[PDB]
RNA sequence: CUAGUAACGGCGAGUGAAGCGGCAACAGCUCAAAUUUGAAAGCUGGCUUCGGCCCGCGUUGUAAUUUGGAGAGGAUGCUUU
């Protein structure tokens, strides 16, 4: 029961990842493509270059975990980069 | 913004400043000869938005033409005519583009914008290769550019039935009797 | 051939069709008239007439159907350019009320 | 004809494709006090200040050839006159 | 006025090509092996009428003989308002 | 009348107080310039190789 | 009885509890189970009764039963006064929805009109709007209403004050009524508001009538303070105010919630151990840092009026105004018996602008005694300097004082006493240079003879 | 090519695909 | 001379108006 | 296919399309209008041990971003090289 009547409630199964699609008796080449298509590939992880490992080491060194704080100093950090920013780079690196 | 504030004095070219400088221009042009070299163009701003560039191989070249009647009007304009004049002059080049810069009680002064296909820098640049290629040679004597297309009609419409896919080869299909192997 | 046949009116061609009718009304104010004849073609191919008293008057739309200009070779019939006619008005213009205001304008 | 629900579309960015932004207001006005009046805008600029406004919106009319340009360049032409009246 | 204007700007020159490209040697040897923001002459027409339009310019020089003259027209103008 | 006359500054009488444009600053007016930095990175790449 | 008892959604007593609400007051007790059964209801609640919950509770989770999405357009549509009782409101929906997943709005005067076109068009579930603003975007922006079936009016009789008489009724034979709930919260029941409600609510409406009856208006134990300060020493004065009676209970009223997060950040910079509550925070923690601040010894609360009108001040030293007041007559009694604060001397000074002397002969009509303040000028401590070279080199400072600047003067822009406080009299230039700045940005202070023969029109469709 | 066209096609390829009976 | 204590102090022609057959605004140039 | 229809015509001779529909093929884009302004980051030539050195073009505007069923800027958290 649609209380606001709109087929697309119906046809349904604000952001969609968009460099791939999310996918949920029959011919040997047909069966072939699907285990090629199902196979797993390589992960390729990109990581973080040395002098952004030696920046956020220096700033875990001097802030510890302050997010507020590391956005907070100039200094040790020039580029004006938001604490969520910092959290996310140090969250990559591994250190908290 | 420059460029905009020179639009607009070309809007309101019939103000005041824009008539002295387009007399004392013309009084030049007058006196120089039928076709010259400029390595900068007197406005900019319309150079700019019909695509000239600050790079070696763009030049612009200015040239006069005798403006009236040929009562059989001559249906090439004189922008075409001072472009082909500037095709036969300067072969070598292509013929980028064209804009009206003056005009007199008996010539009609156009700036033509051109680009030179044999220098790398234009070669390297693939926003201009593509005049760089061959298909591009005598835009001007095949009516190619701006004014071509405007007198040949090449618009969308029910106003332009006749010409929106070339005259002669509309009067040429339309003319064509086909006959098929099962009449 | 109305413009020859009137000698108090003035002739104006191409009026805008997204302007306004209160438009025509300064129009008619600038031009210094108290009546205005508008032609307003539709499809190209009919004629709308509407007579308007200019300041404050009532005015009225008729659609022109069949027409017949002055340069037809088959009228035979030739006068001046802006002597007096005779106003032959149809009884009809006498008994109805909006063919009376017709009539009047 | 055909019963259909009628959607509501979003707001196409080609609407008023022309000019409304202030800066080009401020440009143009600029370009226009920099650059002056042309002969014809000049007169009827006379007329205006003398008074004959129907003299002036004739000329403007046979000058450019249509009701509403004519109506339009008074406008501009008389907003011009004001703002000196109250610049002077 | 020409004179005191000259020496202020040229205490103000930008940096030349040649000590531009040594001071970017310096910072790649120091990075083998901390600045503010510079203050320089700011200079181009389109740079320079944008930067009066939102009010950052604290004085103006104009070229008394630009030879297309239209591109300066404007600008003593957009200066004064 | 008086052919050429003096030009009246109507509008620029009028100081304007604000700036035209409301967009706003981006972050590279105040950050440090990345291009300088890729400029050092290219450079230190060199000095590398040699 | 509390919202655990009161059998609402999962998710909606999640984020109650992570709010930290579990009491429910007076109106939130015995409006919410009548608004989620569907009665219209009109009500007499005072702000700071938490009306904002009241209504919004049944918003929320009538719309989370709906399984409203954004493409289905408006659900509920609050219709606010002020843009800052929008922000507040604004914040707490923000709270309740954190959990839900349909989306909330904002669309207030004095605001970027593409963004709100192009916000409207994305489609909101929720809408917290002015009168006027949503007048105009209902008759102009292409947005889906016709699924609409909430509608708050909060705080009415202030929007019938200030003047939105026609923007409302036009609101109401605009927007669609049938299968409607309607909720309209106004403290005084008058005439214009017997109108409003007789147009707007059912034939029958459910009336709550607790408000607060002994209005202690006190007409002479009073004794208001001013100090009269130019445009640009502004924020100097206030520092050097700060610096002075530190060591003393301070409490500064603002006028929004972008000036008070400006003020705060660019304080705890000039160090200025300062409590700050502004709407962006969390609810819990507003609770935690009012707590502290009503059993310290010394400190300063930055904050605004709208939320001091639902804050219950403790026994301060000095109740500074800042900012111009949202409401004299309210601020004037309220604030002057909540600063002298019962037994210990309390003293409340309003600051004044040299183009804002007209509010002396208003408090002489008003028959209040007050004092003028000196503020000796070496005293000042000129720091403008450090103030801006702060903002130059700092791009959140830039920002945050973007925001305040304009916030700012959108509200003195819509103040009701325009004859006092109108803002062409205000010198942009110094205002800004009170904010740091030293070319005031870009705000929009905005925000006969018909034709010949022109009859009026009896026929013809515009849209 | 162009720097836009070839980010573009960096990062948007054309992907080798079937669509099944 | 504010009357009421906090409240804001209270605040060339070319057409006739007459009426018209409608029983609405007629406007006389 | 519309179609010898509309439309035009010493309305005689005659002239004479187009939308739609079924197909074949199908692919979208680059600019001018913005301030990189915390850094002309762009390009031509000759000199080479071929790796990088100059000269010149150019701010009257060369790189990156952007082109109106758009976009920019911040915040934001995912995903690509």
């Amino acid at each position: 029961s649609e209380s606001d009547a709109v087929p697309q409630q119906q046809q349904q199964e604000n952001h969609i990842r968009q460099h791939d699609l999310e996918l949920e008796s029959k011919p040997e080449v047909l069966r072939a493509l699907e285990r090629e298509a199902t196979r797993p590939v390589e992960k390729t992880v990109r990581h973080q270059s040395e002098r952004e490992r030696e920046w956020l080491q220096r700033l875990v060194d001097k802030h510890g975990d302050d997010v507020a704080a590391m956005a907070r100093d100039r200094k040790l950090n020039p580029y004006q980069q938001t604490a969520s920013d910092i959290k996310r780079r140090l969250k990559k690196a591994g250190l908290l | 913004g420059a460029l905009k504030y020179l639009e607009e004095l070309s809007k309101k070219k019939q103000s005041d400043v824009v008539r002295f400088l387009l007399r004392v221009r013309c009084w030049e042009y007058r006196q120089l000869n039928v076709i010259h070299r400029a390595s900068r163009p007197s406005r900019p701003d319309k150079a700019r938005r019909l695509g000239y560039k600050a790079k070696q191989g763009y030049v612009i070249y200015r040239v006069r033409v005798r403006r009236g009647g040929r009562q059989l009007k001559y249906q090439r304009s004189l922008r075409a005519t001072a472009e082909e004049r500037v095709g036969r002059r300067c072969s070598n080049l292509r013929v980028l583009n064209s804009y009206w810069v003056n005009q007199d009680s008996t010539y009609k002064y156009y700036e033509v914008i051109l680009v030179d296909p044999n220098h790398k820098a234009i070669r390297r640049d693939p926003r201009i290769n593509w005049i760089c290629n061959p298909v591009h040679k005598h835009r001007e004597c095949r009516g190619l550019t701006s004014t071509g297309k405007k007198s040949r009609g090449l618009n969308k419409g029910h106003r332009f039935n006749k010409t929106r896919a070339g005259r002669r080869k509309t009067w040429k299909r339309h003319n064509t009797l086909s006959l098929w192997r099962y009449r | 051939d109305l413009a020859s046949m009137l000698p108090h009116g003035r002739k104006d061609a191409k009026f805008d069709t997204k302007s306004r009718l209160y438009e025509l009304c300064e129009l008619a104010e600038l031009y210094n008239c108290n009546n205005v004849l508008f032609f307003e073609a539709r499809k190209g191919k009919d004629l709308y007439m509407w007579f308007s008293k200019v300041p404050n008057g009532p005015t009225v739309k008729f659609y022109a159907q069949n027409l017949h200009t002055m340069e037809e070779l088959h009228f035979q019939g030739n006068c001046l350019k802006g002597s007096r006619p005779i106003l032959s008005f149809d009884a009809a213009f006498e008994q109805e009320p909006y063919l009376k205001v017709i009539k009047e304008l | 004809g055909h019963k259909t629900t009628r959607r509501v579309l979003k707001e196409r960015p080609s609407r008023r494709k022309g000019a409304q932004s202030k800066r080009t207001q401020f440009v143009r006005s600029l370009i226009r006090e920099v650059a002056g009046l042309a002969p014809y805008e000049r007169r009827v600029i006379e007329l205006l200040r003398n008074g004959k406004d129907k003299r002036a919106r004739k000329f403007s009319k046979k000058k450019l050839g249509t009701f509403g340009r004519a109506k339009r360049k008074c406008e501009e032409l008389q907003r011009i006159i004001a703002e000196s009246r109250r610049a002077h | 006025l020409a004179a005191q204007a000259f020496k202020l700007l040229n205490k103000y020159r930008p940096e030349t090509k040649q000590e531009k490209k040594e001071r970017l040697l310096r910072e790649a040897t120091a990075i083998k092996e901390v600045s503010k923001k510079p203050y320089t002459v700011k200079y181009g027409l389109n740079h320079v009428v944008g930067l009066i339009e939102n009010k950052k310019a604290s004085l103006v020089l104009i070229a008394n003989d630009v030879d297309p003259i239209e591109l300066v027209v404007f600008l003593p103008a957009l200066c004064r308002k | 009348e008086d052919p050429y006359p003096d030009t009246v500054e109507w509008f620029t009488s009028v100081e304007e107080k604000m700036p035209l444009s409301a967009a706003p600053e981006p972050k590279r007016r105040f950050i440090p310039s990345k291009n300088e930095a890729k400029q050092i990175m290219k450079l230190v790449r060199a000095i590398r190789e040699g | 009885q509390e919202f655990s008892e009161l059998n609402l959604s999962e998710k909606t007593t999640k984020a109650i509890a992570e709010m930290g609400f579990t009491k429910m007051t007076e109106i939130q007790r015995r409006a919410i189970p009548p608004a989620l059964a569907g009665k219209d209801v009109l009500g007499a609640a005072k702000t700071g009764s938490g009306k904002t919950l009241a209504f919004l509770i049944p918003a929320v989770e009538m719309l989370s039963s709906l399984r409203f999405k954004p493409r289905n357009g408006t659900g509920a549509i609050v219709v606010t006064p002020t843009r800052e009782l929008a922000l507040q409101i604004f914040g707490v929906a923000r709270e309740l929805m954190k959990y839900h997943s349909q989306t909330y709005g904002v669309v207030i005067g004095g605001a970027n009109r593409r963004a709100e076109a192009e916000k409207l068009g994305k489609g909101v579930n929720l809408l917290i709007a002015t009168p006027g603003r949503l007048l105009d975007h209902l008759q102009n922006t292409p947005f889906v209403f016709k699924n609409l079936k909430s509608l708050i009016i909060d705080e009415a009789d202030r929007i019938l004050e200030i003047g939105f008489e026609d923007e409302m009724r036009q609101i109401v034979k605009i927007l669609p009524k049938e299968d409607r709930q309607t909720m309209l919260f106004s403290a005084t029941q008058t005439t214009k508001v017997e109108d409003l409600a007789r147009i707007s609510l059912r034939p029958g409406p459910l009336y709550i009538n607790v408000d607060e009856e002994k209005k202690y208006s006190t007409v002479e134990g009073l004794e208001q303070g001013y100090v009269v300060v130019e445009a640009d020493k502004r924020f100097l004065l206030l520092f050097s105010f700060l610096k002075k009676m530190a060591k003393k209970k301070i409490i500064v009223f603002f006028s929004s919630c972008n000036s008070v997060k400006y003020y705060s950040e660019l304080l705890q910079y000039i160090d200025l151990p300062v409590l700050d509550l502004h709407g962006k925070q969390k609810q819990q923690k507003r609770t935690n840092t009012f707590f502290e601040f009503c059993n310290a010894k010394s400190g300063t609360l930055i904050c605004t009026d709208v939320a001091a009108r639902g804050l219950d001040i403790p026994q301060v030293d000095w109740i500074v105004q800042f900012d111009p007041p949202d409401d004299p007559r309210d601020y004037i009694h309220r604030v002057g018996r909540t600063a002298r604060g019962n037994n210990g001397k309390g003293r409340s000074l309003l600051f004044l602008q040299p183009c804002e002397l007209g509010f002396l002969a208003h408090l002489k009509a008003a028959k209040v005694p007050v004092v003028e303040y000196d503020f000796p000028k070496n005293k000042i401590l000129n720091v403008q300097s450090q103030l801006e070279k702060l903002i130059s080199t700092n791009y959140y400072l830039n920002q945050s004082a973007k925001e305040g600047y304009r916030s700012y003067i959108h509200a003195y822009a819509s103040h009701s006493l325009r004859s006092v406080f109108d803002v062409h009299k205000l010198d942009l230039v110094k205002v800004a240079k009170s904010f740091g700045f030293s070319t005031p940005p870009r705000v929009d202070i905005t925000l006969g003879r018909r034709a010949y023969g022109s009859q009026p029109r009896q026929g013809g469709r515009y849209k | 090519v162009l720097e836009k066209t070839k980010k573009r096609l960096t990062h948007f390829p054309q992907r080798k695909y079937a669509v099944k009976a | 001379e504010i009357l009421e204590p906090f409240v804001d102090p209270p605040r060339d022609r070319n057409y006739r108006i007459e009426k018209d057959a409608n029983g609405g605004i007629r406007y006389v140039y």
